[PDB]
């Protein structure tokens, strides 16, 4: 897939991975380690499609490697994030969200 | 402020009351008010409109125009000298002081723009006040005064959306 | 501040007169702690007011509400401070200046912080930006500090209303802009339809 | 059911592809439904090309007189707009992409091609018409989508068109309103030559139930981006380019009045109107920002 996306998005790079669900779990850590075999410090994005709450159910994490009782283990630390400021994307998103004189 | 209203009232009295020829004190007020607004084209054509009868009977009117000659020639010291020469209380005297003040503001605003460095005596003659008074006033204001050479160095000094909507409404139709 | 709030509140509820009086000298000489609103509102520190350690409470009042010039005016009464605490209070004074205006000239900063040369001031502003107290950029040529973001220090229970006084002033502002659009949009239709109508009259005279 | 359209019925698609109802009517396909995902991806790709034309393939399906676009992907090709069937150079890539997409559950096949016309409107050029005619001869059912990313930004409205060609020799019927667009002088000749060789489909958009939810929740923070747009300087060079064109158009309309195509001045007047109206709208957003954040005081 990388050989294929590099042909049309030459300036872009693999930054991390995503999955769906609630707060991070052991399975996410296992997979994150596999992604760490591909790139050094990957991001982890989690989307909750069954959210009960009023805020956007998207969270982003970095991995930290810590020592707890002599065991060197991987953990996630949550990062705050902002939404992109691309004008064409804003208009597209707005048009999608609205879905219906010049002034 | 209130002088403009009296000008319009005199401009109405200029044509409503006569019989051909208007009242002399109104002519005096109209002339001095035409000097106040610096409209010398109105004042010169007003003085030439006056018949020689009122020009001989009322010499005070000629004393008002003697200021206008100096305003036309732009001789400031002469303007300040001709203002303080005649007296005509209640009618012309209360607006001649307003002319003097207006000429002082006009001369100060002219020197502040037209000159970088000017001789203190020339500036004093331009504003009418004596040399000491003038230099005191400009030093208090903030102009750079230099003694010995006697030079004064002056210092030079919806609402929007509705219009736009009208412009787009024009172009779009 | 955030961690230091809980960390020192835990000690604040378990401390007495002298220990609290020295704890005030410990919280003011600690990096990151620029807000003392929860600590000044404690009953344990309220006991120190009008007591044996009154100047320390006054020092905490200057650090939470006043500026460095206010400290210099009452330096004979207030306890002595080290260079780190003097710096911190200077940072907070710059924050008060930044709360007043966005572009601060060097002269006002040099006079308010009691500094002699420009680099001292520039290094203090660097120390501010590095401690996440201020955000912005320095302009050497025009001799001015351009402030992008400044934190909140003063709590002000009595003057709290002023915050609302500006918030409402913004709200009303929005309420004007909103209504403006509502009207302008309406006008933009009011013209269009009218013109269409007029065109339909012109087009009806073609038959004659 | 909002998500019903996302269900893929392979046998039903095979049945439609075996039936070929489009052979019975050259105006058979009338509607084009585009997913929010495909729209966003195509507009994002189009903008990423800047002032250069890019192209890609669209994945989707057919449903009665409606062509449905579910997804899209960029093609690494040169000569979009200059080469007939430029997409052909990516044949191998298209085969692999789709193969790999099928491995991750993308079941929809090729339904069309998209490409961009940065700053010169949505329509099909001579090259585009040859390309789409080839595609309709050998790859039917196929549709051509054109996007203007530059005009999207300047107009604040998505500038997209979906088109299908007529077979060689076949004449369109009586009715053709043709929604007007300003075409620059370097493109207007070719536009006029080929404008009756194709027709425009009625475009509409759709999103899922989850997209609906997520976009409302995104808006709860994405509103900040609408009050910080700065559209007047993001693509300034476009309006200055259009004015240049407008000037040369006005030169031609002056030459028309000189001694002695159907009223060039009226066209130029509508062009100058459109450009100016976009500019004033930009200023409207700037003044709104000034009214909200600057005129407050202590
Ligand atoms: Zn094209």
């Amino acid at each position: 897939k990388e050989e294929q996306f590099k042909q049309v998005f030459k300036e872009l790079e693999f930054l991390g991975w995503y999955t769906t669900g609630g707060p991070p779990d052991p399975s996410d850590i296992h997979v994150h380690k596999q992604v760490c075999e591909i790139i050094e410090s990957p991001l982890f994005l989690k989307l909750n499609p069954m959210t009960k709450h009023t805020d956007l159910p998207v969270s982003v994490f970095e991995s930290v490697i810590d020592i707890i009782n002599g065991e060197a283990t991987m953990l996630f630390a949550e990062l705050t994030y902002t939404l992109a400021t691309e004008e064409a994307e804003r208009i597209g998103v707005d048009h999608v969200a609205r879905m219906t004189s010049t002034v | 402020f209130s002088f403009k209203k009296l000008l319009d009232q005199c401009e109405n009295q200029e044509l409503e009351a006569p019989g051909g020829i208007a009242t002399p004190p109104v002519y005096g007020q109209l002339l001095a008010l035409y000097l106040l607004h610096n409209d010398m084209n109105n004042a010169r054509y007003l003085w030439k409109r006056i018949p020689p009868a009122i020009k001989s009977a009322n010499s005070e009117l000629g004393g008002i125009w003697s200021v206008g000659q100096r305003i036309w020639q732009r001789d400031f010291p002469g303007i300040y000298t001709t203002i303080n020469a005649h007296q005509w209380s209640e009618t012309v005297q209360p607006i001649m002081e307003a002319l003097r003040d207006a000429t002082r503001r006009r001369a100060f605003a002219l020197v502040s723009q037209a000159y970088t460095s000017i001789i203190a005596d020339d500036f004093a003659a331009f504003v009418g006040l004596p040399v000491e008074e003038a230099v005191k006033g400009i030093l208090e204001q903030g102009w750079q005064a230099d003694s010995t050479t006697r030079m004064v160095l002056p210092r030079k000094p919806e609402q929007q959306l509705a219009r736009l909507t009208d412009y787009v409404a024009f172009l779009e139709n | 501040t955030g961690q230091n709030q809980e960390q020192f509140l835990l000690l604040a509820k378990s401390a007495k007169g002298a220990a609290l009086a020295t704890l005030i000298h410990q919280v003011l000489e600690a990096p990151g702690v620029y807000v003392f609103g929860e600590l000044l509102d404690m009953p344990n520190v309220r006991e120190l007011a009008e007591s044996d350690f009154a100047s320390t409470f006054r020092l905490l009042t200057v650090f939470a509400y006043g500026t460095y010039a206010d400290y210099l005016a009452e330096a004979r009464n207030l306890p002595p401070l080290t260079e780190a605490q003097k710096n911190k209070l200077r940072h907070l004074s710059v924050v008060t200046l930044a709360a007043k205006v966005k572009c601060i000239p060097y002269a006002v900063l040099l006079e308010a912080l009691a500094l002699r040369n420009v680099r001292q001031l520039e290094d203090l502003v660097i120390e501010a930006v590095y401690a996440d107290v201020l955000r912005g950029s320095l302009d050497q040529r025009n001799q001015r500090l351009e402030v992008d973001y400044s934190i909140g220090r003063d709590i002000q229970r009595q003057d709290l209303s002023a915050i609302a006084r500006t918030l409402q002033e913004w709200c009303v502002g929005c309420e004007v802009v909103l209504s403006g659009i509502e009207e302008q949009v309406s006008r933009a239709n009011q013209h269009k339809e009218q013109q269409l109508g007029l065109k339909q009259q012109i087009e009806s005279e073609v038959a004659n | 059911s909002i998500d019903e359209i996302y269900k893929y019925d392979k046998k039903q698609q095979q049945e439609i592809l075996a039936a070929k109802p489009w052979t019975k009517d050259h105006h058979y396909f009338k509607y084009c439904k585009i997913s929010a995902l495909a729209l966003l991806k195509m507009v994002m790709h189009a903008r990423s090309g800047g002032n250069l034309e890019v192209m890609g393939l669209m994945l989707g399906k057919v449903d009665g007189e409606t062509m449905i676009i579910m997804d899209s992907f960029a093609l690494p090709v040169e000569g979009t707009e200059t080469r007939v069937n430029a997409q052909a150079a990516a044949y191998e890539y298209m085969a692999a992409y789709i193969e790999n997409a099928k491995q991750v559950g993308r079941l929809e096949n090729a339904i069309g091609w998209y490409h961009s016309h940065p700053g010169y409107g949505c329509w099909l050029s001579g090259i585009d018409v040859s390309t789409q005619m080839l595609n309709q001869q050998f790859q039917e059912p196929f549709v051509a989508v054109v996007i203007d990313p530059t005009r999207t930004i300047s107009a604040g409205k998505v500038n997209l068109g979906a088109f299908r060609t007529y077979p060689k020799g076949y004449k369109p019927p009586d009715e053709g309103p043709s929604e007007y667009q300003t075409i620059p002088l370097n493109k207007i000749e070719d536009f006029g030559v080929h404008c009756k060789q194709y027709y425009a489909l009625e475009v509409s958009y759709f999103k899922s139930s989850l997209d609906r939810k997520l976009l409302e929740l995104l808006w709860n923070k994405y509103w900040v981006n609408t009050l910080s747009s700065s559209s007047l300087l993001t693509n300034a060079d476009y309006t200055t380019g259009q004015v240049f064109d407008l000037s040369e158009k006005l030169e031609q309309s002056e030459a028309q009045l000189g001694r002695g195509s159907e009223d060039k001045l009226a066209k130029a007047t509508r062009d100058s109107c459109k450009t100016t109206i976009e500019a004033i709208h930009g200023l409207m957003s700037q003044v709104i920002k000034d009214k909200l954040f600057n005129q407050i005081n202590i």
